[PDB]
Order: C-alpha cells, then structure tokens, then sequence
C-alpha cells in the first residue's frame, strides 16, 4: 500500500474501505 | 491524531485500521 | 431536508456533512 | 440500527445527528 | 448541524444530501 | 464517451464535471 | 427527465449538458 | 453567492436549503 | 464541456465518468 | 482489512487509495 | 476479473494491489 | 503528463478519452 494523504470527506471514505461493515470511529480534536 | 495527520502530514491504510470496530 | 435511503460511503459521507468536527461512529452491526 | 434507520428505511439529516460523537 | 466548508464537487454532494429526490439547483458564478 | 448508469449522487457529480461554472439543475420530479 | 434518460435508461456526457444552466 | 461562501469561507446546511425544489 | 481541473481521486472519479465499463489506465508520473 | 462488494465508482476509488502514485488499471472487460 | 472478483464476489485491499501498475 | 496537467492547471474531458480501453 501507498501512503496517504486524506483530507475532509477523503479519510471518512478511507475509513470505510478499510474497515467496511465492521464499522468505525471518525473521532478528530476540538 | 489520526484525523489531522492524514491532512498535514501522511498516514498509512494500516494506521487507519486502528479505528475500526 | 428530506428523508431518502443512504448506504455504505454515501451514509458516512452524509455522517461527515451532519457531524464534521464533532466526530461520529458508524456501526452498522448494531 | 443506523443502517436499518437510514439505509433500509429512510432517515432525514436530523436522525444523522444521533450517530455524532 | 455544524457549519459547512465546501469547494467544487463536494458541495454539490451536500446540495443532494440536502435536497435529495426534490431536486436543486446548483447556481454559481461567470 | 460511453453510455452508463447515472443514478442518485453520481449523476449530480457528473452534471458538475460536465457542467461547471455554467451551473446546472437536479430535478428528477419532471 | 433526467432520471429516466441517465439513471433508469443510459446516457452520455453529450446527454448530460443538456441539464447544464 | 451561495457557492462561493461555502468554498471561501463557510456555509450552514440551512443556507443550503434554500435550493433545493 | 467545461475545462476540468481534477486532483487526486476526483481525476479518478472523471475518468470513470468517461470512460465507464470500458475502463482505462491511471497513469501518473513518479 | 475487510471483504466488501466494490463497485463502479467505489471500485476506482479503492484502487486509488491502494495504489495511488503508482497508477493503476481499471480493466471490467476482462 | 476484478469486476467478478471485487464487485460481484468481494475482495479486500490485498487483492486491490493486483491491480496497480 | 494527464494527471499532473488536470490538477496543476487545466484539462479538458477529451483529452481524459485518451486513457480508456
Ligand atoms: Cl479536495
Ligand atoms: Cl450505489
Ligand atoms: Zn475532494
Ligand atoms: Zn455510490
């Protein structure tokens, strides 16, 4: 795999491919 | 955290595999 | 706003839109 | 849960807010 | 709701999260 | 350019790409 | 309209602009 | 307008509202 | 059709849109 | 990393997430 | 192939690998 | 070449032709 570089929306939608209907926290600071 | 680093800097598919139920 | 079927990226993609900053979770096992 | 509330049924933006940390 | 920062493609994705199957009009600028 | 199915978020993401800045209108009760 | 040309039925760029402002 | 203060600065899901049918 | 200016993914997303089911290359440098 | 049903548009997005500047070739007709 | 493999039986982010140039 | 084009400064729907099947 590459590195990423995810901004906004972009890493909600990498979170999703990685871990899919598992699920996942979305969880940023202040 | 993982949410600002992605942004600023980079991250890898497996950091972001931590935040998975 | 209207009522309408969100799914898989389309339903974290709206998640993102109503909760941003605030974080959320999406856990479609529960 | 969130995918029978949203998915399989339908959900406005404001049952979105229930799933926001 | 929390407040919106939206460019290009991803505002229109919030017009049809908003919008939905009622339909919108995406009216910019020259 | 090929003829496909665009439905829901992604015929408005194509209205975007092919309309731009002129703008365009989703109006799928018509 | 637009759903029965592009979503329903197919369509191209071509048929798109059609919808443009 | 609409489209530029959301890019530019920010925008509310309420103003958002307003063009929609 | 407008002029496109496209980055990372929304490139991608663009050459799905024109291409379709016929598919393509994404073929960046280094 | 999970199994999922990648389709159309999210197909190509996951591609670019895994491969990104290496490219990569959407081929469905194969 | 990655239609058969991906979209209509399921794959992960490995087999997405095969894929890349 | 394409890719850098598109995002550094403009390209147009006919050339992104070139790089389908
Ligand atoms: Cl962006
Ligand atoms: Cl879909
Ligand atoms: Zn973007
Ligand atoms: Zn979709």
């Amino acid at each position: 795999f590459v590195n990423q570089h995810l901004c906004g929306s972009h890493l909600v939608e990498a979170l999703y491919l990685v871990c899919g209907e598992r699920g996942f926290f979305y969880t940023p600071k202040t | 955290g993982i949410v600002e680093q992605c942004c600023t800097s980079i991250c890898s598919l497996y950091q972001l595999e931590n935040y998975c139920n």
